[PDB]
This record gives C-alpha cells, sequence and structure tokens, in this order.
RNA sequence: AUCCACUGCAGCGAAGGCGUUCUGCAAGUGCACGUCCGUCGAUCAAGAAUGAGAGUUCGGGGAGCAAAGAUGAUCAGACACCGUCGUAGUCCGGCCACUGUAAACGAUGCCGGCCAGGCCUUGGCAGAGCAAGAAUCCUAGACUCUGUCAGGGCCAACGAGAAAUCCACAGCCUGUGGGUUCAGGGGGGAGUACUGUCGCAAGGCUGAAACUUAAAGGAAUUGACGGAAUGGCACCA
RNA sequence: CACCAUGUUCAA
C-alpha cells in the first residue's frame, strides 16, 4: 500500500570506484511544493569495497557515501566516510601483542576535514622465543609520531579523491608498517576509520564533473 | 549595582573630542587598559567584537540581544554567556545565557570578552537585617516584605483566618486579574526540586 | 597570646547568627580584608576598595575583579580558555 | 560460607544494632544534660 | 584454610585491579578474579552453513564472518553455566588447558 | 510494483536482524536504512510472551518479511545481525540462525553478513548492582 | 629553552658586578659599563621599552628573564624585587658565551 | 559519565590507588660510574602528611545506575531475592572542604646476614649472534644467546610447622640472645558503660568493671548430608 | 535457575 507513492533512484558512486550503478534507493514521490530531491539530499549509504570494486581482496572495507545531488533517477554520492568491518579488526586484534592507535584531523586542501584513525599491532619475529612481543611506551610514542607524520604527508597536499584512492590502495598502512621496523615491527597496519567532519560549499557542477566525470550509467526506470 | 562599572574613553567618531562611555566592567579590566571595539578587534579580555568573530567556545558578557543595541544581556556580577554555535546561513548564533537557557541572536550583536567583575557576592550570607536594609535602600522601596498570611483579608487574598494559613491553592493562574495574582504565578510545578529541573 | 580557637575575624559577631554562617563569613571576610598579590608590581598590596574594585597601594593599579577576593576562580579559568582560543585562531 | 561459625548473628548486623543502641542512649542522656 | 596460593585472583604487585561486570549476572568482579574466555564463533553454524552458502554470492564454507565475544564471568556464573568445574585439591594446580 | 533494471541484476536491500533474548526483529530496508520496507518481529507471530524469542517465531517473521520484500522488488539482502549490546549482552539471541535460515531458504540472495551489535569504548553503569541479578 | 641563566646569575652575584634596579641599570647604560640587561617579564611596558631603547643605543644585549621582579631578586639572592638587572662584570659567569 | 577489546603469574606508587590521544609541571625507583660527603644510619611513644567506599558541608551537574520510597509479581507471609520506575548518592569545584574508617589482606611490622635446584617475566648495563622494512644497498630502539644488578612470580631439597602449608621464608628456635616497634594472655559481657579528646553530625581514637561460662577456637581425618559436580544404575523409579 | 519453611528435653 505504501509502495504506490514511491520512486526508485539509482545511486551513482564517484570516479574512484569501478562499479557506479548500485543501490536503487526508495523515496516518496512529489506532491507539488515538496519534492523528493531534498529528501534524498544526504542519504548516507554504507557500501562494501568488495562490491564497489568487485574484488574480494578489498571486501573488508565499508565506505559511506553521502548523496549530494540528483539528476533524473541518478543521485550522485560523494565520499563521506570509510571504515573496516567489525569482523576484520576484531580478528586483527589478538592478545599478547600491543596495539598502536593514532588519530588525526587533517585537511585535504579541498576544504574537507578528515578524521583518520589508524590501528597497528606489534609483530613477532620468526626466531622469537618469548610470548610477549610487547612494545615499550617510549617506542609506541615514537611509532605514533611516525604514524602522525606519515598520515599527514599522505592525505594533506592531496585532494580528497586521491585520498580515497590511497585508502583503497592502502599505501598508508604499508608505509607505516615499513617504517615501523626501526622502532617496533608492526603488522596489519590499516586505517580503522575515516570520517568527513566539515565539508566546503557544494559546487554542484564540480561534484558532477570532477568527482564524477559524467558518464552517469543508464538509469533504468 | 553589584558589578563595578568602567568609564572607558574613546575618540569621537567625527568630532575632535573624547566620548567617555560607561560599561559594566570585565573581570580583570584595569585602568589604562586599551580595550578594542569592532569587527577587526582581537579575541582578548575586555574587547568588544561582533558575535561572529568569536570561536565556538568563547565566554562573553555585556552581550547584545539585537544589532546596534547596546549590551542588554549578561550584565550582573559574575555573569557570562558562552557562544555555543554559529550559523552563516542566517548570520545568527546560539549562545548559552547565565540562566542556563540557549538564546539565538544575530551574529552582528556585539559582546565583551570575559566575566563581569564583582563575582562571588552571593557566596556570603547576609548576617543581619541591617545589611539587607542598606542593600535595598539604594535600589528601591521593597524591603522588608510583609507576608500575606500575616495581613487582613482587606489587604491580601491570603489574610485573615484564626490560624495564619492560605485556605486555597497558592498556585494561581496566568490569566488571573491583577489583584488575585498573588502566590505562585502560573507555576508548572511545586515542592522540592530533585533530580532534574 | 592566642585570643580565639575557631572564631577568627568573626569575633565581632559574638554569639549571634549561627556557627555555620559565621564559618562562611569568616572565610569570606579574611579575604575581603587581606592584602592580595599584585601580578604587576610583585607586591601583596591589593586592597579591596568597593565590591569588585581592587586598588594596589604600591603600583597604583586599579583592577576590576572579585567581590571578596582579587581573582575569582572562574576568572582564572576564563583567562586561560580565552588565551587558548586566541592562540588557535591566530 | 566463607567464614567459621559466628556464635551469634552476623557480626555486621550486631555491630549495627549496637550503634543504634548507642545513639538512643546518647539521646536519652542529652535529654537530661 | 587458604584454598588458593593466589587467593582466587592473579593480582600480584598490584594494590587495586579494575572491576569488570559479569556478562550475564552483572556482578562487579575484579579483572583478575573473573573467569574470562575470548570465544570465536561463526554468524552461522554448520546446521545452516550449507543452506546459507547455497544462497550467498560472496560467501561459502570457510568464508563466513565470525563472532569475537570475550565473555567475562563471575565465579558464581562460571560454575553454574559450567564454564569451570570444581577440581580436586591436586588438580587445582593445573593452569594450562 | 517494483524497481526497473536490466535482466541480470540484483536489487539489494539491507536486513537488520535484532536477536535479543526476549524478541526478534527482522527489518528489511533500503541500503540507506532511511527507508523501511518491511519489519516483522517474533511477537507478531505468536500468542505467548515466551515464544517472542523462539526459533520458530523468528522463522515465521523472517518468512513474512521476505515475501513482502519480494512483493516490493528486493531480491538480495545485505544482512546486519545485532544483539542487545551496549551493556546488556553481546551474544546474539536464539532467533538469529533461524531468521538467517528463513531468509536463505525462502529465496533471498544473501550478500554481505555483518555484526552490528552496539559495543562500548567504555560504558554506563550496567543494570543490577554490584552483586548482579541474584537468582 | 635552557634555564642556566638562573645558575650563571649565582656566579655573577658570587663574583662580578651587577646593578639591581631600574635606575642602576639606566646608569650603567648611560655609561659604558653594562654588558647585559636582564628584564623581569612583569615590568611596566613603558620602562621595558625605555630600557630596550637605551640598550639598542648602547649596542647592549637584553634578555627577557621569564620571571617576575620577585624571581629576579630571588635569583640574585635578594629578599626584595628587581625589574631590571645590569651585568657589568661577568666575572666567571659565562652568560654571553 | 566511562575509557571495551589490547589487559597479562605485566608495570608503577608508602599505602589507598593508577589504563583513549597530544601536551604543561614537578617527582621517584632502578641501572652505569676511579663523581662528591664521610657514619650523616635502623626502628620508632608523642607529633605530621596521605588514606577505597560510605557519610557530612557549601556551590554546580545529573546521562546511566541506584539506598529510601513507589510499584507488579513470587509467597502462608515477602514494605526480600525477581521486574518497572525513582530520591539522596555516585560526577565536578572548595580555606590545601570535613571525616579518617575497610576482609585498608599477603589476615604475614621494619632494617641487616646466610638459605639446594629448575622455570617464566619486567627495566637496565656488558659481551656475542646465522638477527629485522623499501631494495638488492645501508643502518635500525625488533628477535636469539650469555652474564650481571634491581624487581614480579612459579614449581622443589633441607629445614620449620599442630597441620594446612612456608620456601629471596612462616628456615637458620629448648643446639632458645643481630637491632627495633607494635599487639595478645580461655570464651562471653565488649570494643559495651563512664570519662577524656577530635568532628557539623554520623562517629573516630581511648577504653573498663560487675556478672556469666568449660569450653570457644585452629588444622587435619573418617563417615553422613547437600535444592553441588561427574559417571554408572533400578519397573520396591 | 517458579515456589521446597520446620523437626520438644536427657540419653545412643
Ligand atoms: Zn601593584
Ligand atoms: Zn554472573
Amino acid at each position: 500500500d505504501f509502495m504506490t507513492r514511491k520512486e526508485w533512484y539509482d545511486v551513482v558512486a564517484p570516479t574512484t570506484f569501478t562499479k557506479r550503478s548500485i543501490c536503487k534507493t526508495l523515496v516518496n514521490k512529489s506532491v507539488g511544493n515538496k519534492n523528493c530531491t531534498d529528501n534524498l539530499k544526504g542519504r548516507v549509504f554504507e557500501l562494501n569495497l568488495g562490491d564497489l570494486n568487485e574484488d574480494e581482496s578489498q571486501a573488508h572495507r565499508n565506505i559511506r557515501l553521502r548523496v549530494d545531488d540528483v539528476v533524473g533517477r541518478n543521485c550522485l554520492t560523494n565520499f563521506h566516510g570509510m571504515s573496516l568491518t567489525t569482523d576484520k579488526l576484531r580478528s586483527l586484534v589478538r592478545k599478547w601483542c600491543t596495539l598502536v592507535e593514532a588519530s588525526m584531523d587533517l585537511k585535504t586542501s579541498d576544504g574537507f576535514l578528515l578524521r583518520i584513525f589508524v590501528i597497528g599491532f606489534t609483530k613477532r619475529r620468526p626466531n622469537q622465543v618469548r610470548k610477549n612481543c610487547y612494545a615499550q611506551h617510549s617506542q609506541v610514542l615514537r611509532l605514533r609520531k611516525k604514524m602522525f607524520e606519515i598520515i599527514s604527508a599522505a592525505v594533506t597536499k592531496s585532494d580528497l579523491q586521491s585520498c580515497v584512492k590511497k585508502f583503497q590502495l592502502e599505501t598508508i598502512g604499508k608505509d607505516i608498517e615499513t617504517a615501523s621496523s626501526r622502532y617496533y615491527p608492526l603488522r596489519d597496519v590499516h586505517v580503522r576509520k575515516v570520517k568527513v567532519l566539515h565539508l566546503p560549499k557544494f559546487e554542484p557542477n564540480k561534484l558532477l564533473q570532477e568527482v564524477h566525470g559524467g558518464e552517469l550509467p543508464k538509469s533504468w526506470e | 549595582r553589584g558589578a563595578p562599572l568602567a568609564k572607558v574613553q574613546f575618540r569621537h567618531p567625527y568630532k575632535f573630542k573624547k566620548v567617555t562611555h560607561l560599561m559594566v566592567a570585565c573581570e580583570g579590566m584595569y585602568v589604562g587598559q586599551y580595550i578594542y571595539c569592532g569587527k577587526k578587534a582581537q579575541l582578548a579580555i575586555g574587547n568588544v567584537l561582533p558575535l561572529s568573530k568569536m570561536p565556538e567556545g568563547t565566554i562573553v558578557c555585556n552581550l547584545e540581544a539585537k544589532v546596534a543595541d547596546r549590551s542588554r544581556l549578561a550584565k550582573a556580577s559574575g555573569a557570562y554567556a558562552i557562544v555555543i554555535s554559529h550559523n552563516p546561513d542566517t548570520g545568527k548564533s546560539r549562545v548559552k545565557l547565565p540562566s542556563g537557557q540557549k538564546k539565538t541572536v544575530s551574529s552582528q550583536c556585539r559582546a565583551m570578552i570575559g566575566l563581569i567583575a564583582g563575582g562571588g557576592r552571593i557566596e556570603k550570607p547576609v548576617l543581619k537585617a541591617g545589611n539587607n536594609y542598606y542593600r535595598f535602600k539604594v535600589k528601591r522601596n521593597c524591603w522588608p516584605r510583609v507576608r500575606g498570611v500575616a495581613m487582613s483579608p482587606v489587604d491580601h487574598p491570603h489574610g485573615g483566618g484564626n490560624h495564619q494559613h492560605i485556605g486555597f491553592p497558592c498556585t494561581v493562574s496566568r490569566n488571573a486579574p491583577p489583584g488575585q495574582k498573588v502566590g505562585l504565578i502560573a507555576a508548572r510545578r511545586t515542592g522540592r526540586l530533585r533530580g532534574g529541573v | 597570646a592566642r585570643r580565639t580557637v575557631k572564631v577568627g575575624i568573626t569575633g565581632k559577631y559574638g554569639t549571634r547568627y549561627g556557627a555555620n554562617l559565621r564559618k562562611r563569613v569568616k572565610k569570606i571576610e579574611i579575604s575581603k580584608k587581606a592584602k592580595h598579590f599584585c601580578h604587576w608590581c610583585g607586591k601583596f598590596r591589593f586592597k579591596r576598595q568597593a565590591v569588585g574594585i581592587w586598588h594596589c597601594t604600591s603600583c597604583g593599579k586599579t583592577m576590576a575583579g572579585g567581590a571578596w577576593t582579587l581573582n575569582t576562580g572562574n576568572s582564572t579559568t576564563v583567562r586561560s580558555t580565552i588565551r587558548r582560543l586566541r592562540e588557535m585562531t591566530e | 560460607g566463607s567464614i567459621s561459625r559466628p556464635r551469634g548473628m552476623r557480626r555486621k548486623w550486631r555491630k549495627k544494632r549496637m550503634k543504634r543502641l548507642q545513639r538512643r542512649r546518647r539521646k536519652m542522656r542529652q535529654r537530661s544534660k | 584454610t587458604v584454598k588458593r596460593r593466589n587467593h582466587g585472583r592473579n593480582k600480584k604487585n598490584r594494590g587495586h585491579v579494575c572491576g569488570i561486570r559479569c556478562s550475564n549476572c552483572g556482578r562487579m568482579t575484579p579483572k583478575d578474579k573473573a573467569v574470562k574466555r575470548f570465544i570465536v564463533r561463526n554468524m552461522v553454524e554448520t546446521a545452516a552453513v550449507r543452506d546459507i552458502a547455497d544462497a550467498s554470492v560472496y560467501y561459502t564454507g570457510y568464508n563466513l564472518p565470525k563472532l569475537y565475544l570475550k565473555m567475562q564471568y563471575c565465579i558464581s556464573c562460571a560454575i553454574h553455566g559450567r564454564i569451570v568445574r570444581v577440581r580436586s585439591v591436586e588438580n587445582r594446580k593445573i593452569r594450562s588447558p | 510494483y517494483g524497481p526497473q533494471t536490466a535482466a541480470g541484476d540484483l536489487v539489494f536491500g539491507v536486513c537488520h536482524i535484532y536477536a535479543s533474548f526476549n524478541d526478534t526483529f527482522v527489518h528489511v530496508t533500503d541500503i540507506s536504512g532511511r527507508e523501511t520496507i518491511s519489519r516483522v518481529t517474533g511477537g507478531m507471530k505468536v500468542k505467548a510472551d515466551r515464544d517472542e524469542s523462539s526459533p520458530y517465531a523468528a522463522m515465521l517473521a523472517a518468512q513474512d518479511v521476505a515475501e513482502r520484500c519480494k512483493e516490493c522488488g528486493i531480491t538480495a539482502l545485505h544482512i546486519k545481525m545485532r544483539a542487545t549490546g551496549g551493556t546488556r549482552s553481546k551474544q546474539p539471541g536464539p532467533g538469529a540462525q533461524s531468521a538467517l535460515r528463513a531468509l536463505a531458504r525462502s529465496g533471498m540472495k544473501i550478500g554481505r553478513i555483518e555484526d552490528v551489535t552496539p559495543i562500548p569504548t567504555d560504558s554506563t553503569r550496567r543494570k543490577g548492582g554490584r552483586r548482579g541479578r541474584r537468582l | 629553552q635552557d634555564q642556566n641563566i638562573n645558575s650563571r646569575l649565582q656566579l655573577v652575584v658570587k663574583s662580578g658586578k651587577y646593578c639591581l634596579g631600574y635606575q642602576s641599570t639606566l646608569k650603567s647604560l648611560r655609561q659604558g659599563k653594562s654588558k647585559l640587561v636582564i628584564i623581569a617579564n612583569n615590568c611596566s611596558p613603558m620602562r621595558k621599552s625605555e630600557v630596550e631603547y637605551y640598550a639598542m643605543l648602547s649596542k647592549t644585549s637584553v634578555h627577557h628573564y621569564a620571571g617576575n621582579n620577585i624571581d629576579l631578586g630571588t635569583a640574585c639572592g635578594k629578599f626584595f624585587t628587581a625589574s631590571m638587572l645590569s651585568i657589568i662584570d661577568a666575572g666567571d659567569s659565562d652568560i654571553i658565551r
């Protein structure tokens, strides 16, 4: 009875992700003065990277895309956040290691404000006999300073699109676990979560043809 | 008044002159201080600047309620407001008032940075009736205060009776005429306040 | 010799007004009457002129703050928060 | 169980009864003096 | 009649240990006295794994996600829900599973 | 009615499965979660207060929600399982495997599977005092 | 920032010449006796500026002490205050070195 | 408000106690050493400073939980457990608020000497190693081995013990003496009364007697019992 | 994990 007054809209993802046509979302249709475009404007979707890129090697990453503009039956989603999966990071955390966490609030030079929480774990050397592989507190402070400046040098001086592209191509994690071996070897260094705090003015044409390139897929209806 | 005042001298806008304005003093303000008033003023104690140049944690006093108005909010001893948030869509701003309320005022209203001086004066118990005598003798003719149960029914809706008491509920309505509007005016609740207010 | 045990400056009130009120007014009046430290000249010279007005007898400074004590506690924290807010939005 | 044989009721509760008794006594002697 | 050399708890060189809350009872028990078990299960048991993997797209056997719980118990609820059982005086000194 | 797409496609909704010890929600919504499509609880399918958490009630509830989401046009479900969480219990209740099986056997394709039990970085005081629910 | 100024000042007061006080400092600056001028942080801005101007005229160095007049006196070994300090003969103090 | 998982036969602190990140402030232990002093030390009635939680005081805060209270069940009763609310309280600040108690426990005073073996672990210092990202270079706070100092434990002789058990001590004790402080003298009455002193109070510290009684008590054993566990069993189930 | 209270005195 309630489906009679609803339309479906295609949810189109940005240029970074291979698959664009996803998430036929619902909304109540228009009755004149009130339309459904401002009902869809902000409709955050949590979508797995394993489905945005069709490769299962990345299927442990949820990406939250925020709707910003609609065209016909195509609503344009931009990056809003990203995170691991609970399964993933709870499997990552095991006991006798030491977890190093880092959190930064940085600017992508687009005006976007990003929170980046990265998680890493100390590593057992192959010849190790002890059970601890615990890091010391000074060692962890040094590792966290390295983490901070790596995450900075990575995201700032790089637009949000390239930032998302790195988050996909998780180069920050590998750079950190590579630089870690001098303080304490780390393992499974991944960005646990990334959020967009403050975003600049909208610029709809910019949203249309820079985070997308056009090419809006065939909005079936 | 409980708060000290400050004669602050500016130059005349268009005349060769010196206009000596008088504003409630900020706590920490001293004589010869060089306070600054305007849009490009800095976030320093005593400065007067629009409610838009203020970050969203600023503690303000002498706050305006309207633009071009002059300091009608947060003016008593130890009074201060806290700038909660700004809205550029409207050019407005949510502020938390000493009463604990949250008022929305335009972001062109000017405040003063800091506390109102003379704070802490209710933290001394008036020990005598003479202290309150001298207190109100310079404010207005309001002290002492005869209670209505002690009057005669000609003088108050509470007077009379062979025992001093109110025979009717004290909580009177809001539409009550002037003359039976004595007691607890349009009270939403009564009794001891416990838990939340 | 020592002239009181618990009563301090509140010996003027004698027996009246209640012990628990004379306690509070003692804590208040000690400070109201004492000379406070001048962070300008470095001398304990601020005398309370009126409510909220403190004049330094050495430096000559005249400051607004505090009914019974030169600096309230909220004043000392407001100075810090305002300082850090200005520091960050330099 | 965790303890061995109180030869009366729980020591905490008879301690509490003693405290109540003691302040009843205190009030009766404050009556007089 | 000291029953345990470590008096029911692993507190040594500490004075105070954080008090955690039993998973089901809700009792405040010291973090070292509590009987704690980090358990890993699956979202699906083999009573349903085939039936779900046959209708899945991105999953199959040896692929379904897991549950990582870390159940902490007081001694009462541990003994009742038979997470632990009373042992002999000589088999109480056994500390490895 | 339903959505229109090419032949070889799947319409994906998200099915939140709230499996507490007293009830069982099966809740099919749009991927946004903002637009509920159909939700059915284990208490809509039984008479007794006990059986609200029975594995049979959850089966019937997930069934009767699957038929309606098919009626609406949803063919696959990203599944989001949940226990009461927070301070109560991070263990999923009985009617969770039965809801999963109900959907899978009924015919909905199953995409991702997830655990969204609310958990605390640190928590408010749990119900029951220091001594807990003495029984 | 290193804090051995308060240590070299002990050496100055042990052996060497100092001038405590605004007028003593101005006299050393008017003559060619001063080698360093330390200034308490709380000094009046006008006297601060006047002494810094005299020092830039005399090509003398100025050091902002990061203490009060109370602390400058205490570092000198004194039970009074001092806003200025002129160091005429370092002695063995090793400040400007 | 609180800092999950990491979080432990881990660390730190005199104890109480201490767990997100960056940061200001002062501090401690240990280690290294041909640094300085030169006995300045040990234990301590009185005195002093910290002292969980509850409690009190003044001003705020109040999410969650929750004495009292309300309230629905259960019950013979059930202002009990169970359930729904709910106030004080729990949170913050204060002349440097007050109090000054806990199964404040290791139920184990402190300083010093000696005390078989094996194992794990924390922090240094010393000497070695096949021992580590990006690469392949190169070094690296990682890892392995050994020694030693300091710390935290585990299990194994002698000894000790009433035994349980202790084991870097609860050993070195009728083969009794290194030094020092505190406390106990059958069970109750009783940690009560009176008095003194501290506190806003609650109360803390101090602290008997009359009278009463032959056991209280500790460890261990054998059986019995258990609405304890495990495993067998019976149509007197 | 509904609810399941009690057993006169000495003697054995
Ligand atoms: Zn002065
Ligand atoms: Zn329990």
